[PDB]
């Protein structure tokens, strides 16, 4: 659980500049067979442990999808560019 | 075996008075009192860390052959 909230804490923090230049997360939902790209809701990384269950963390986190991971990046995808865009 | 030198208290030895007169031909009087005592959890540790005692929850009845007055 410290591990999950330092990569959380470190992937949040580092994202200062707009947005990271980088990797958005991917995620692999094992279990039903689909794939997202995601990112950081604005719920965030909760954690809590009540009285019931004294020795079991609980974690609580929610994310917007930005795409499926079977397509690349949208700006990064290279285009037809026959002939010559860089004319002399 | 004589009621001079037994240790332990038994229906015949007993008496129950009400406002200040002995109550005539009951058959059990039984009392419940509990405190609704209860432990202290807390996060991390498994076991309680104290009890602390909550309502005097105070009882007893009184079951009785009628009398054919009074």
């Amino acid at each position: 659980m410290e591990e999950l909230q330092s990569r959380v804490s470190e992937y949040a923090m580092q994202g200062g500049s707009g947005n990271v230049s980088g990797s958005y997360l991917q995620f692999f939902n094992f279990t039903d067979d689909s794939y997202y790209k995601v990112h950081l809701a604005p719920q965030g990384l909760k954690i809590t442990r009540s009285k019931d269950e004294p020795l079991l963390f609980r974690y609580e986190i929610t994310l917007v999808v930005i795409g499926s991971l079977t397509e690349a990046d949208r700006s990064a995808v290279t285009t037809e560019e026959f002939g010559n865009v860089k004319p002399n | 075996a004589s009621e001079a030198k037994q240790t332990v208290h038994t229906g015949n030895t007993v008496l129950l008075m009400i406002k200040g007169k002995p109550v005539g031909r009951a058959q059990s009087a039984s009392g419940q009192r509990e405190y609704g005592t209860t432990g202290v959890y807390e996060i991390g540790s498994i076991m309680p860390q104290e009890h602390v005692y909550l309502r005097y929850e105070g009882t007893i009845t009184v079951e009785r052959l009628r009398m054919k007055k009074e």
